[PDB]
């Protein structure tokens, strides 16, 4: 946990501001030179994180720090299908949580009283949350928006992909974005391939 | 005007049973009057924006609907106070009773028809919230509507939000569709039978949320010809309920059905009935 | 673009102008229309109770109106989702719907069910936005296409066929033909990995000059202005951005959607000179 | 090789409505006054029907068999014409 300031989880163990709140409130358009580094970035960690066996079961846009331009990747060992738990009235649903699961995870239950543990995670669902990152840091905001969540639950379980009315390049960007959400696990690509495909750049400045 | 300074604690039927209400007697003239507690974590600048979207609200005096007395904020959540009504609401009274008659179903259809009919023609809200969860009785016989979307800003700031074993949307809601006035016929059908029956109808007489949003949308939609009714109900029903929007009748086309007019044109004891129910 | 072109904000004096290109038969409804006050949510969402208020006691003057309100609303609801994958949706659906239906009944030694034929005909009306799609330029110039084009009309004109031919039983023939639509519909929306599938269409600005532009409109029967046979000539490409299979649905600011063909060349060529029109463009690729 | 449903006018669906139809003599000159041309033959609906007046079920049904019928029958017109396109 040293290459790329991987983090385990006031002298150490810094917190300060993340991605989502510096996309959301600051709306500041990120450089493409900017995107490129913190997506090799990306990629670099998550691709050392999968050759130790362990799987990082929780990926968002809130688990990433960046510090003058030094990615960390934080909280890979904590989410699993007890930690939520809620009332009667049904399964509580966070707010933008249902955006980030793949198609073989958004099969849940609702009596929120399941037997051990109802979902299984695999490294092939983890790369489909890098997909939705990425998305959601060339184009600006979330997917599926002002939907509520029992259509949501249908339209992904049917394994759909947000129109791409919001993006304006070439077929590379886009060609990615479809591989990452690709519907069977095993077409998925890996994070070996992943990076190589992103080193040789899109476009320069 | 309204403040929480001069609202007290009184008695209420459970602590933390689903949502959290909790009665309130005014000291000044002794106003008896609920509380609804809504907790968001909002930043300021969109408070005021969710805060001016209340005063259509109370911009309506129709009887059959709920009052509206203010809302206020207090300490990170929203406060918003309707009429208490000491009848209660139609999933109680299904859980204890069983089922309901025709005659009180009809009558409850006729007065959700008409604020339906009232809130549409006047100020074009959609409810998108009709489920036998949102019908208040009271004791003298009247029957009430509350919970209709109305500020769609809160539906985007919303906190959390819940999915349930039950479910009441329509089908071309779960696809992505629009919401138009033709869903909540839908929705009202489902409730109808639901209460007709005495349980959810869909999974017919368990299974993931997919499983039952994707039984909803391809099979075909439940009748109720395995029992004896009124022949008038079934076709009611099977008006309300179709799956394509264009063969759902309009509001003011059921409104003379001649079921409502049966009902409109008979006299039953809601007083007697509802009394019985609950205790005295 | 967006901004230019509103529906749920429409003043009646806009909902009243549009009405008119209708039909020649509809002159005497615009002052009760007027009257009124039918602002543009209430247009979109017209019923036909309502529109007995107004006078309107002919069916056939009221379809027209129906027609025109479907297509708006097609058009302004839909427009960021009009992409393949979205058509792909109602083709599969329909036909499951159908499907499970059938399977349900099982019936036997009876006549084809008038419903039946309905459901048939609702399935083969969805085909046609998926098929006008495909083979206009993004998708014609490629074999698997092509080759996905033939199978669906071939499935589509057995469907057809053996509804149309006779009655019972045909039954489990129309269930394997839904079935194998059904597939071929999960095929397009999840196993196809091109990313054409998910842009949809786009608009744009055109401006055009007292030279008249040779673009001849051929209407179809539903009223969807595509432009056809551009000139040769150099300046009208050169000057102009409007190709094979463009749509135009603005002239000079104005809402054209579910005219008729007559009044839409009237209005051009008595157009001034100088003219400028809203082009929904082909799904394209900005290679930069 | 009839002329395409969506250029019909009047005279043509009174025409259809002799010919295919004939046994229900007591209900043509109801498409007359409500002015049912082509196009609107495409798209009438059963509340439609009911609202220009065939009360009785069996009628209503037969003609609204008919019409589906004519719909379905000129819906292949279509096919063949785009599968004839695709094959070009
Ligand atoms: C995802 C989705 O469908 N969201 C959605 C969609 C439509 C509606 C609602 N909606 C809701 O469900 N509630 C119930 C649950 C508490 C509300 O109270 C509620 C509410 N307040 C309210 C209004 C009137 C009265 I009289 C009492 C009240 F409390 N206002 C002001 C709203 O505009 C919304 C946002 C509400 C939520
Ligand atoms: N003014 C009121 N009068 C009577 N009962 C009320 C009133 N306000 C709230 N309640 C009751 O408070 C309980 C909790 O309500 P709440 O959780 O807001 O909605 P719900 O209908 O119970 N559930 P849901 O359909 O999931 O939103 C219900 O039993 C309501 O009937
Ligand atoms: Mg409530």
């Amino acid at each position: 946990t040293r290459h790329e300031n991987l983090v385990l989880f006031v002298t150490s163990l810094c917190k300060g501001n993340t991605l989502y709140t510096y996309i959301h409130q600051r709306r500041e358009k990120f450089a493409m030179n900017r995107t490129l580094l913190i997506a090799q970035q990306i990629a670099q960690g998550m691709g050392y994180l999968h050759a130790r066996e362990i799987i990082h079961k929780d990926l968002r846009t809130k688990n990433i720090f960046i510090e003058n331009g030094k990615v960390i990747i934080t909280d890979f060992g904590l989410f699993s299908s007890t930690k939520l738990l809620y009332c009667d009235m049904g399964l509580g649903v966070p707010h933008n949580w249902l955006c980030y699961l793949a198609p073989e995870l958004i099969r849940a239950l609702q009596p929120e009283k399941p037997r051990g543990e109802c979902l299984e995670f695999t490294p092939y669902s983890d790369v489909y949350s890098f997909g939705t990152v990425w998305y959601e840091l060339i184009c600006g905001e979330f997917t599926f928006k002002d939907q509520p969540a029992e259509s949501i639950i249908w339209q992904v379980g049917r394994g759909m992909k947000q129109s791409l009315a919001n993006l304006q390049s070439g077929r590379d960007v886009k060609d990615l974005l479809m591989l990452c959400w690709t519907y069977e696990k095993e077409h998925r690509p890996q994070f070996a391939r992943l990076l190589s495909l992103l080193e040789h750049l899109p476009k320069k400045r | 005007e309204l403040s929480d300074e001069d609202l007290e604690k009184l008695g209420e039927l459970g602590s933390g049973n689903g949502g959290v209400v909790m009665k309130v007697r005014h000291t000044h003239t002794h106003l008896i009057m609920a509380r609804k507690l809504i907790h968001l974590e909002v930043k300021p600048a969109i408070k005021k924006q969710i805060l001016r979207e209340l005063k259509v609200l109370h911009e309506c005096n129709f009887p059959h609907i709920v009052g509206f007395y203010g809302a206020f904020y207090s300490d990170g959540e929203i406060s918003i106070c309707m009429e208490y009504m000491d009848g209660g609401s139609l999933d109680l009274i299904l859980k204890r009773a069983g089922r309901i008659p025709e005659s009180i179903l009809g009558r409850i259809t006729l007065a959700v028809l008409k604020g339906l009919s009232y809130l549409r023609d006047n100020h074009a809200i959609i409810h998108r919230d009709v489920k036998p969860s949102n019908i208040l009785v009271n004791s003298s016989g009247e029957i009430k509507i509350c919970d209709f979307g109305v500020s769609g800003q809160l539906i985007d700031s919303m906190a959390n939000s819940f999915v349930g074993t039950r479910s009441y949307m329509s089908p071309e809601r779960l696809q992505g569709t629009h919401y138009s006035v033709q869903s909540d016929i839908w929705s009202l059908g489902l409730s109808l039978v639901e209460m007709a029956i005495g349980m959810y109808p869909i999974p017919p007489p368990a299974m993931a949320i997919f499983e039952l949003l994707d039984y909803i949308v391809n099979e075909p939609p439940p009748k109720l010809e395995h029992k004896i009714f009124s022949t008038e109900f079934k076709d009611f029903v099977d008006i309300c309920l179709k799956k394509q929007p264009d063969e759902r009748a309009d509001l003011k086309t059921l409104l003379s059905h001649p079921w409502i007019r049966k009902a409109e044109l008979e006299e039953v004891d809601i007083s007697g009935w509802v009394c019985k129910t609950m205790d005295l | 673009p967006m901004a230019y072109i509103n529906i749920a904000e429409w003043t009646p004096d806009q909902v009243t102008d549009w009405i008119k290109g209708l039909d020649e038969s509809m002159k005497g409804y615009l002052y009760e229309f007027s009257k009124q006050e039918i602002g543009g949510r209430a247009l979109l969402n017209i019923r036909p109770y309502e529109l007995e208020n107004l006078g309107m006691l002919r069916i056939g003057h009221q379809e027209i109106v129906l027609e025109a309100v479907e297509n708006l609303r097609n058009f302004h609801y839909h427009l960021k989702n009009d992409n393949l994958q979205f058509m792909a949706l109602h083709v599969a659906t329909a036909a499951k719907n159908l499907h499970r239906e059938l399977a349900r009944n099982h019936a036997e030694s009876t006549k084809i069910d008038t419903r039946i034929l309905h459901d048939i005909t609702r399935t083969i009306a969805t085909l046609k936005p998926l098929v006008g799609s495909l083979e206009r330029t993004p998708f014609r110039k490629q074999e698997m296409y092509r080759e996905y084009c033939g199978n669906v009309l071939k499935c589509g004109l057995e469907l057809a066929t053996i509804a149309h031919r006779d009655r019972f039983q045909p039954v489990p023939a129309i269930r394997q033909s839904a079935e194998r639509l059904e597939n071929l519909a999960n095929f397009v929306i999840q196993d196809i990995s091109d990313p054409m599938v998910l842009q949809p269409a786009s608009l744009n600005l055109v401006t055009l000059k007292e030279s008249e532009l040779g673009f001849n409109i051929e209407s179809s029967y539903n009223g969807i202005h595509r432009v056809t046979d551009i000139k040769y000539n150099s300046p009208a490409h050169n000057s102009g951005k409007i190709e094979d299979g463009d749509e135009i649905v603005q002239i000079n600011y104005q809402t054209v959607v579910g005219w008729q063909h007559r009044t839409v060349l009237e209005h051009l060529r008595e157009a001034l000179p100088d003219v400028v029109l809203t082009v929904k463009k082909r799904p394209k690729h900005t290679k930069m | 090789r009839p002329k395409a449903v969506y250029l019909w006018t009047v005279s043509d669906v009174l025409k259809w409505y002799r010919r295919h139809c004939g046994e229900y003599t007591q209900y043509e000159q109801l498409f007359a006054q409500h002015d049912i041309t082509g196009r609107a033959l495409l798209r009438i609906t059963d509340s439609s029907l009911q609202r220009m007046g065939v009360t009785d079920n069996r009628d209503r049904e037969a003609i609204w068999r008919e019409i589906v019928k004519q719909r379905l029958k000129t819906d292949i017109m279509e096919i063949r014409d785009m599968e004839r396109l695709n094959i070009y």
